[PDB]
């Protein structure tokens, strides 16, 4: 079908390449290709040169120093499919080559040493950790420099903070407490401040100096004559308070971090500590808060001018004002590279405090490196990271845009950098200022709400990681070619122009300029704009990027829009929607779910498992289509191809469909026809009603894979074995198992039937005597081994796509101690649409299929076909998801006209546009009907009539321009298919993008009657031939309570659960139809009374009149 | 369409659940004794409706609450012995 | 396709309402024949009322005539609510005398005792009048077919004879439902329940025989020429 | 709720707590 | 704003009685006022996320679609809402739970 | 506050946030200086009680105004601790009902009264004691637990003490933790210390309301499972005579 | 899933979890009814992969008549989050719920669930339909009030 774009507004660039934020950071913190003279700082590189000149014990006294000299990422030992078959973190050997010097000199280079594996990522931007895809997800946290803030705890007063790059020194905090003292808070620990400036060679003068002028604080300060004295002295009581236990003047040692030195802090080297701090505090700075090692003393650098604005701020100079701890000025974002970088630091420190304890130990002559190394320091410390750590996802994969989604995603809380779910409310809300940078819509419902986040469209992060958005410069007048990526800082300074405002040709084009400036809206003139926007799309995230007519959307209602779509299982007959936002096209592209050709050549091997292509030159690549893989959402990713044998490409053409791809444009569910109305309450609350016709179609239907998986170990009785001769069972059951104990490729599996057999021995007991002489005589023998098979859990099945095997030993397969073996058997089922199916559309009209009905009912139009969805009305206006409708009404021209749309974000399609699409859409669809000789039936007509009473159509005018109107205001006359009549007032109906969501009626729903009870808690739970009980909580006891329902209640608490005699004389009495039990005492009784016994306390029973009563007897 | 005539029977009670503990007690001795307890008996009996037709209404609840409505039936707070009630019982075919 | 043949039963009243149902039925002819019948039920069943009044001194179809404590309208509808069968089977139109003496309740009955046309409910409240009563009457029954109201025919007698809505469908009423029967594992199989209600005249039965018969005889017509 | 006088039995300090506290629901938490 | 919704509500009322929306919003189907007049009429004054009011009020009603800035202002607003309910929610039944245990008795 | 925060703030009953301030004695009104610090005075002849207020203080009262004992001085909340002691428990359990009913009102909910009535009552159900009849003077003990040990320590056995008693206004879940049943009162945090205390002293339950009887998996003492209704037996007409046929051989 | 069909005292409930949920319940009834004479060889009959008799499904209703069912949603923040239920042998799988009940329930067909529990003794069973049957519950016990009311798309109707 054909494409209609709509809209102004033409973007000076197109999107970056998205994936960005993941693997353009990696890159340039892993240095891998760039000769190891050049690789300069941050990253690999910078952990390495952050530790490395490592003097002993003694500092260049006793020999051996060994520092840093270049560092080799190796090639990874298996293959990326490799890798994931056989449970392996697709990793490269990192060694480092280091040389070791005596104090007699040694050139000891030694030839490179293992540090340790380090783990790199897919094109995709995604990493894959023991089998299983990963996404490192970045996080968002203030930004070190110098801040303040308000005492909240203490009313009219301010704190002090300073902040240093993460995971490289401490919180430090002044604060003038209620009480004169000002203190200085560090460690968790609080201290006088005095005492530090003291070190710093601080008189009791120099304060009085810089220091009184605002207000009499100094008082705190000064009263303290205490210790207004010694610099040493100063030192060690100090060193005392701190960390306790050693008290010499060996103080220099510690308070040597704390200061000098990119030991810990090192709050930037050309960063934001100095900047920030030099633009924020009172300017002047180099790197560490304060500079140690001049000459023997510690010279001041950032502490006091803090002391000092501090005080020139509870009175103090206007413009002295407090910070924005949540301006994106002050929140920076460490991506990727940036927290395995960290990580690789923690690695390194461990490594050098293990080979700071060795040099010491061994004769200083015969220590080489490679003989100090440890390699087993980082490698942990890596492993643990990408295992592990909150910001360690899995991998949203459910469809190709929801792993695309999952990169750009922000989040709040996790390791470092802690926000707890249970905390923050401003640290949720939308700032202004995250226009552009990160999304107003889009976020997470409930509890997350604020603190998960996704990148804005056309949003980018900087080299220190902030996010900075575009903006066309406009030479007074003129709209430049030029475009500026700037802070959210560098932001308040400028009239920035919205992007709706017109321009003849390349300049403004009237004199009230709609724009905003340092966040308020303003209407300016054209003169006193200093940049424009790129795009409205720079607004918003991709997902709200894909939503039509977001203009006539609520915000609420296209946040769960913007999501859900995250939801979409891709089908079988997969199509992109009727009316697009245009981004469709490259959210499939930068997902890389999909094949592209390399450089411009011809195509040669077109078949289902490949595509090869003869390029210009370039030699000769077969491209492999992966095919029926299986998600980890159990989604079923699988690629088509979509090219000719024997064709000229386009230089970098859909060579490949992925799975939610139709022709390279995004398609996450189908576009059908609709019915706006109520039916019978089929469509009641949010319920909707399904044609069969579409199950005819085979439309709404989705593959979905699961996988399952069965151990083998040796034990104390034996070995388990996966064997096929599985005693006690029929060949009906084994018809279908390899001689190995594994189900066929293509078997139709059955919820019991057997998957993998295999036998474990166990030992109860020993068969008794007189039982053996009938084993013997009888025939049947004694055996010593158990069935603990597999077998499909009840309810799931399908038809038996893959098997998979990796027993112990094999090539680089290591699997858990004291296991050999492990069996993964893959089943794969076909959907189709179900009642209990969850379908939304993009504007956040969520709903479950309630009703499919025959085609007979129906509303049908009067040329024959039926709708295929009715959709009520009462749930569109209490929501104010408008756009829905909108996307409606075009979507009934493009069904007569024929064709597909793209109205972009704020810039789509405009009512009169879609009027006139409809008009020429009508004079078709009744250009037809008059010339396949009809015309206006007295049905028709019935409605008519009472529909200009209604006031939707013009008195006067003929049935036929009657029926144009009413056709063209979106609406129709409509037919129930169960009585001929017609409803009398139109209906509106078109065609309608609608996708089908994750969750299934298939995946939930289960019944329980009895079944495998626990052998630890006693209640039901394990479901080894059916499934497993519901639970009643607190609230349904409540309930119950609130009720009269006495034993309803009791039941559930006693024969129900775990009162095994009454739990078994219920089972036994409705067997005979016996009125179930009557459980005089309740188990859970017993349980009490004696627990409390087995710590002495009598607990003794009592009747009415007062005498023990005893409850047991058994 | 709910219960047979449901606030009818409320109104023979001072308390909700009293109508509910002789409901079940009723249709408790009413299980025991395979039916032929019934005070309504006749052609009152309550029935079903099949693939045949006119089988007698299992649900000995229901039993109950209809054979309460006919007045019949006596339930009292504190009038016979229950252990001389319980094998009394057993005197026109028992379990 | 599986399964068997319904059963129809008929839980019947005697003269007007009968209930009707047609029980297990395929996934879907419930409408299938009862909306078709309901058509015809009240829209074709063959039928006799009341169509043109002339009542002595002074017209039009609002008045009050002394010594009638009623005015023309009730009266005219009160005529609405008369049942009349003809017995003669060729019998076209008729018109009825009524003679009215001094102070009295005028029934249905106290019309003309006439064969070829017996008065189906004469115990008919038509009119009441008080001392010195003088009313005369004369109205035409005729035979039609559904509801033909006074504005489209006016029929024409006299000159002060007044035309009266046309009621002719012994059918009153007509409403029908459609829930779904288990049949085994399936519980989902149409059980359709047909109501009607009708006035003296055609009992339902008869009106749903006829019905049936319409609409049988209909389909025939699709035959090729 | 029978709007009648109440039966003996009603375990009505529950049926207050949930009555009171079901509403609770809608109740701005913005203090 | 109060006079556009009051007139918006007049229209409906005096031509096109039997209007889906108002009928909806006049019975208690769904629908109300409010919802009402930011569909037909203006959606009128924003409030910014620090409790102070935009001065520049979102002049444009869904029907005619709002814009990009009138989008984002009245954003803000809707955020320090639906954390509202997410805080509520949260907290199972707290209160209910506090009833239930000085009172069950 | 407002809201949920408010209806907590109520049940648990705690000083509220804005302390309105509430005159302890009647009198008349002499508010004085507005500039400095700003202050009411409450005044008759004999006492005469001095109320200084933040300034920021939204009193409303002008001056000379007469007066009443515990009622609003300064608008915002009142402390339904201060109120308890000067105007009553009665007067005390009427403003509470009054108070969060204001809250789910306003936001537009309607519930009985009588509802939150049963709560009030509960957050009331303690008292503490002054002279003793059996015990020690510090004690806090069940209103209608020291109401046997009042009106019938004079009703037959005379003599000791009627035992002198004081309201106290126990905020919901610390009248919560306070009851008479181990059983329930351990479900909670400190389990141990109540399973000591309770077995060092005689502690008999009684099992009189729910939760406890829920612990041990009892039939609930409501409904079907009342005293009042539960003994109920149901006997057949043919069957009752078989009763006069048979209790008198 | 709604539920427009039923009465307000009727239940959703797919036939095959109505059939396990009263499997022991339908084994005697197996028994008693001819077909089947061992309580074992029944169990036999039902669970031998699938495919149910057209008896059986006779026999379940015979089980299943005038029992009911507590259905249950969500946060169950008053009584009247659990109701009583005369269960209705249904196409699919999925519970069908009465409009009108969802007042209540504060149910939404929007993806909600909802479990299923059936009581056992004849007082549980006497003691659900008196006390909790849906159709017993009219008005709100916190205020007089009608809960099970005419709501949104009835009121439009009407
Ligand atoms: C170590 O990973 C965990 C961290 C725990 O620690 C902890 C404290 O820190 C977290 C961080 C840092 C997050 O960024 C996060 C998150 O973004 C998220 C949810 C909760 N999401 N859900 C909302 C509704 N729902 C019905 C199900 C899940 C989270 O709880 C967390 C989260 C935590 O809880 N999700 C969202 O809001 C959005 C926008 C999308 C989610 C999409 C899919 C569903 C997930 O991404 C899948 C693919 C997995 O990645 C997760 C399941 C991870 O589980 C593992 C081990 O794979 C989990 C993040």
């Amino acid at each position: 079908m054909e494409i209609k774009r709509f809209g102004r507004i033409r973007e000076v660039i197109p999107l970056p390449p998205l994936t960005e934020i993941q693997v353009e950071s990696y890159k340039k913190a892993l240095q891998a290709d760039v000769p190891p003279e050049k690789r300069e700082n941050v990253g690999i590189q910078a952990a390495f040169k952050e530790t490395f000149p490592i003097e002993e014990g003694d500092k260049g006294k006793g020999g051996l120093v060994l520092d840093f000299l270049e560092y080799r990422i190796g090639d990874p030992p298996f293959s990326q499919d490799e890798c994931r078959e056989k449970d392996l973190t697709y990793q490269a050997p990192l060694y480092a080559r280091l040389q070791l010097i005596h104090k007699d000199t040694g050139l000891i280079k030694e030839d490179e040493v293992f540090l340790g594996h380090l783990p790199l990522m897919t094109e995709d931007g995604s990493f894959i950790i023991n089998g299983a895809d990963r996404v490192i997800v970045s996080q968002i946290h203030r930004s070190p420099g110098v801040y303040f803030t308000p005492d909240p705890a203490r009313p009219g007063r301010y704190i002090a903070s300073i902040i240093p790059l993460p995971k490289r020194g401490p919180w430090i905090d002044l604060e003038v407490e209620a009480s004169g003292v000002v203190t200085m808070k560090v460690n968790k620990r609080k201290f006088p401040l005095v005492l530090l400036l003291r070190v710093l060679g601080y008189d009791q003068e120099t304060l009085v100096r810089e220091l009184s002028a605002y207000g009499d604080l100094v008082q705190g300060l000064l009263d303290e004559a205490v210790l207004a004295m010694r610099p040493e002295e100063a030192m060690v009581r100090l060193f005392t308070l701190l960390r306790p236990g050693d008290p010499p003047k060996k103080d220099k040692a510690l308070a040597y971090l704390f200061g000098l030195l990119a030991d810990p802090k090192r709050y930037d080297l050309g960063e934001a500590g100095r900047y920030k701090a030099e633009e924020k505090l009172g300017v002047g700075l180099s790197g560490r808060t304060l500079v140690r090692f001049e000459d023997g003393e510690f010279k001041d650098e950032v502490f006091l001018p803090t002391l000092r604005y501090l005080f020139a701020l509870t009175a103090g100079v206007p413009g002295h004002e407090v910070d924005d701890i949540d301006h994106l000025g002050n929140r920076r974002i460490r991506t990727v590279g940036e927290l395995m970088a960290d990580q690789f630091r923690v690695g390194l420190a461990r490594l050098a405090r293990g080979v700071r304890e060795r040099m010491v130990m061994g004769s200083p002559d015969t220590l080489t490196p490679a003989k100090l190394v440890n390699s087993r320091p980082l490698e942990a410390a890596l492993r643990e990271f990408f295992s592990r750590s909150q910001l360690s996802q899995f991998k949203d994969e459910t469809n190709p845009l929801s792993s695309l989604r999952h990169k750009r995603r922000i989040s709040a809380l996790g390791p470092g950098g802690l926000t707890r779910e249970r905390a923050g409310f401003d640290v949720r809300d939308v700032h202004r200022t995250h226009y552009g940078r990160i999304c107003p819509v889009e976020t997470p419902e409930g509890a997350n709400i604020g603190l998960i986040t996704s990148l804005a469209a056309y949003a980018r992060v900087d080299a220190l990681g902030f996010i900075r958005t575009p903006y066309r410069r406009v030479k007074n007048g003129v709209v430049t070619e030029e475009v500026v990526y700037m802070t959210a800082s560098e932001e308040d300074r400028y009239t920035i122009a919205q992007a709706n405002t017109p321009l003849e040709g390349d300049r403004i084009a009237t004199d009230r300029v709609v724009a905003r400036r340092r966040g308020e809206p303003v209407i300016v003139a054209p003169e006193e704009v200093e940049f424009m926007d790129v795009s409205p799309k720079q607004v918003f995230s991709l997902n709200t990027n894909l939503i039509p007519f977001l203009e006539h959307d609520d915000a609420n209602r296209a946040l769960m829009g913007s999501n859900m779509q995250t939801q979409a299982v891709p089908l079988i007959r997969a199509q992109a929607p009727v009316v697009m936002t245009g981004l469709e096209e490259r959210v499939v592209r930068d997902s890389l779910a999909a094949l592209y050709a390399e450089e411009d050549g011809e195509v040669v091997k077109v078949d289902g498992t490949r595509i090869a292509v003869r390029y210009e030159d370039g030699r000769l690549v077969e491209h492999p289509l992966r095919r029926y893989a299986r998600s980890n959402q159990g989604t079923a990713f699988d690629q088509r191809p979509r090219v000719r044998v024997g064709q000229r490409v386009k230089k970098g053409d859909l060579l490949a469909d992925g799975p939610a791809s139709e022709e390279g444009f995004l398609a996450l569910g189908q576009n059908v026809l609709v019915a706006i109305m109520p039916f019978d309450g089929y469509n009641f609350e949010d319920a909707i009603v399904i044609s069969e016709e579409l199950l005819k179609r085979d439309f709404y239907t989705s593959i979905h894979i699961e996988r399952y998986e069965i151990e083998a170990r040796d034990t104390k009785l034996g070995p388990e074995r996966i064997t096929r001769d599985i005693p006690h069972l029929s060949e009906a059951a084994l018809r279908d198992l390899d001689e190995e104990g594994i189900v066929r490729i293509g078997a139709e599996v059955k919820p019991g039937d057997i998957l993998v057999g295999r036998t474990s021995f166990k030992g109860e007991q020993e068969p008794s005597p007189e039982e053996r002489l009938l084993r013997s005589i009888f025939g049947e023998k004694a055996r010593d081994v158990k069935d603990t098979s597999l077998r499909v859990p009840p309810g799931e099945g399908g038809i038996v796509v893959g098997r998979l095997r990796l027993r112990r030993g094999d090539p680089g397969v290591e699997l858990k101690p004291g296991v050999r073996e492990v069996v993964r058997v893959f089943v794969a089922q076909k959907r189709k649409l179900q009642v209990g199916d969850k379908l939304a559309n993009r504007h956040g009209n969520k709903g479950v299929v309630a009703k499919i009905l025959p085609v007979e009912d129906m509303p049908h139009l009067p040329d024959g076909t039926p709708v295929d969805v009715i959709l009520n009305p009462l749930g569109v206006p209490s929501r104010m998801n408008l756009g829905q409708i909108l996307e409606t009404h075009l979507g009934l021209a493009g069904y007569f006209l024929g064709q597909r749309y793209i109205s972009p974000v704020f810039d789509g399609a405009t009512e009169p546009e879609i009027k006139e699409l409809l008009a020429e859409a009508f004079n078709l669809y009744f250009g037809k009907r008059q010339g396949e000789g009809f015309g206006v039936d007295k049905r028709e007509k019935e409605v008519l009539a009472r529909a200009e009473k209604l006031g939707l159509v013009s008195p006067g005018k003929s049935p036929e321009e009657q029926l144009k109107e009413l056709f063209d205001l979106g609406k129709v006359v409509l037919y129930d298919g169960r009585t001929g009549e017609p409803f009398e007032g139109p209906i509106v109906v078109g065609q309608m993008f609608i996708m089908k969501l994750y969750h299934m009626v298939e995946d939930k729903m289960h019944a329980r009657s009895t079944g495998p009870y626990s052998l630890i808690t006693q209640q039901p739970l394990g479901g080894k031939a059916q499934f497993g009980g519901q639970r009643f909580g607190e609230m349904e006891v409540w309930a119950l309570e609130a009720y009269g329902a006495a034993h309803t209640l009791q039941e559930m608490l006693t024969i129900k659960s775990d009162d095994i005699e009454g739990r078994n004389a219920a089972y036994q009495a409705i067997i005979k139809g016996e009125d179930v039990p009557e459980p005089s005492v309740p188990e859970s009784f017993r349980v009490l009374v004696k627990e409390l016994q087995a710590l002495a306390l009598d607990v003794q029973t009592l009747d009415e009149k007062d005498n023990p009563v005893d409850i047991f007897e058994g | 369409m709910a219960e047979p005539g449901i606030d009818k029977l409320f109104g023979m009670v001072d308390s909700k659940y009293r109508l509910t503990v002789v409901v079940a007690k009723r249709a408790q001795q009413l299980l025991r004794h395979r039916f032929k307890n019934t005070v309504l008996e006749p052609e009152e009996r309550p029935k079903m409706r099949t693939l045949e037709g006119l089988y007698d209404d299992p649900n000995a609840v229901t039993w109950a609450m209809k054979e309460l409505l006919t007045g019949r039936l006596f339930f009292g707070e504190n009038l016979v012995p229950e252990d001389r009630l319980q094998k009394e019982m057993e005197r026109l075919y028992p379990t | 396709s599986k399964l068997k043949a319904p059963v129809f039963t008929a839980t019947t009243q005697g003269d007007h309402y009968g209930e009707f149902v047609l029980e297990p039925l395929e996934r879907g002819f419930g409408v299938t024949l009862g909306n078709p019948l309901r058509r015809i039920l009240l829209s074709s069943i063959p039928g006799t009322a009341v169509t043109s009044v002339y009542i002595e001194d002074v017209l039009h179809e609002f008045s009050t005539i002394p010594g009638v404590k009623e005015d023309v309208v009730e009266i005219i509808l009160n005529l609405k609510e008369l049942v009349v069968r003809f017995l003669d089977p060729k019998m076209a139109s008729t018109t009825l005398i009524l003679r009215a003496e001094g102070p009295k309740e005028v029934r249905a009955g106290d019309f003309t005792p006439s064969a070829d046309v017996e008065i189906m409910n004469p115990d008919l409240h038509i009119a009441t009048l008080e001392e010195g009563g003088k009313l005369y009457m004369e109205v035409r029954v005729d035979r039609g077919v559904g509801y033909v109201p006074a504005e489209r025919h006016g029929i024409k007698d006299r000159i002060n004879a007044i035309p009266v809505d046309a009621i002719f469908s012994p059918v009153r009423r007509v409403a029908f439902q459609v829930e779904d029967t288990r049949l085994g594992q399936r519980t989902d199989l149409d059980k359709l329940t047909l109501r009607i209600w009708t006035d003296g005249s055609v009992t339902p039965l008869e009106a749903l025989n006829q019905a049936v018969a319409i609409l049988k005889e209909h389909l025939n017509y699709f035959a090729n020429p | 709720s029978m709007a009648r006088p109440v039966s003996i039995g009603e375990a009505v300090g529950v049926v207050a707590a949930e009555s009171i506290g079901e509403p609770g629901t809608q109740l701005t938490m913005r203090t | 704003t109060e006079k556009v919704t009051q007139a918006v509500f007049k229209n409906f009322e005096e031509n096109y009685p039997f209007n889906p929306l108002y009928v909806m919003a006049q019975s208690g189907a769904r629908g109300n006022p409010q919802q009402i007049r930011q569909l037909c009429g203006m959606r009128g004054l924003m409030q910014k996320p620090s409790g102070e009011t935009f001065e520049v009020p979102v002049r444009s009603s869904f029907r005619e679609g709002l814009t990009v800035l009138e989008y984002f202002i009245s954003s803000h607003g809707a955020r320090k809402g639906g954390a509202d309910t997410a805080l509520r929610t949260a907290d199972s039944g707290y209160l209910t739970r506090k009833l239930v245990d000085v009172a069950h008795e | 506050t407002q809201g949920l925060p408010r209806v907590i703030e109520l049940f648990e009953a705690r000083r509220p946030k804005a302390k309105a301030v509430i005159s302890e004695i009647d009198g008349v009104v002499r508010i004085e200086e507005g500039e400095d610090r700003l202050s009411v005075f409450v005044e008759s002849e004999g006492f005469s009680k001095e109320y200084k207020l933040p300034k920021d203080a939204r009193l409303l009262v002008k001056d000379g105004d007469y007066v009443e004992a515990g009622q609003p001085l300064t608008r915002g909340a009142i402390d339904p601790h201060q109120l308890l002691e000067a105007k009553g428990p009665e007067a005390v359990e009427r403003y509470l009902v009054d108070e969060i009913q204001k809250v789910y009102r306003a936001q537009g909910v309607k519930l009985h009264d009588k509802h939150i009535e049963i709560v009030v009552r509960q957050m009331l159900k303690y008292v503490e004691v002054t002279d003793p009849g059996d015990s020690r003077l510090l004690e806090g003990q069940v209103l209608e637990k020291w109401d046997v040990e009042a009106l019938n320590e004079r009703l037959i056995a005379e003599g000791k003490v009627p035992v002198a008693w004081k309201p106290l206004l126990m905020g919901v879940t610390k009248s919560a933790l306070s009851t008479k049943s181990w059983l329930s009162a351990a479900s909670f945090q400190n389990t141990t210390h109540v399973l000591t205390e309770a077995a060092i002293a005689g502690k008999k339950d009684e099992l009189i309301g729910l939760k406890e009887n829920v612990i041990l998996g009892r039939l609930i003492p409501a409904g079907t499972g009342s005293d009042f209704v539960r003994f109920t037996q149901v006997v057949d007409q043919r069957t009752l005579k078989a009763i006069e046929e048979a209790r008198k051989e | 899933v709604v539920g427009p069909q039923l009465k307000l005292h009727q239940c959703g409930l797919p036939k095959r979890m109505a059939l396990e949920l009263f499997k022991p319940f339908l084994l005697k009834k197996m028994e008693e009814k001819a077909f089947a004479p061992n309580v074992k060889a029944a169990r036999r009959m039902l669970e031998r992969q699938r495919d149910i008799k057209d008896e059986v499904w006779d026999a379940l209703e015979e089980v299943i008549h005038g029992k009911v069912v507590l259905l249950n949603r969500a946060p169950t923040l008053h009584r009247l989050g659990i109701q009583a239920f005369q269960p209705v042998l249904v196409e699919g799988q999925s519970i069908q719920l009465h409009p009108l009940v969802c007042e209540a329930f504060n149910a939404d067909f929007d993806g909600d669930q909802m479990a299923v529990h059936v009581p056992l003794s004849s007082f549980a069973q006497a003691e659900a339909r008196i006390q909790m049957l849906s159709a017993h519950n009219l008005l709100s016990p916190a205020s007089g009030e009608p809960l099970a009311k005419p709501s949104r798309d009835i009121i439009l109707g009407l």
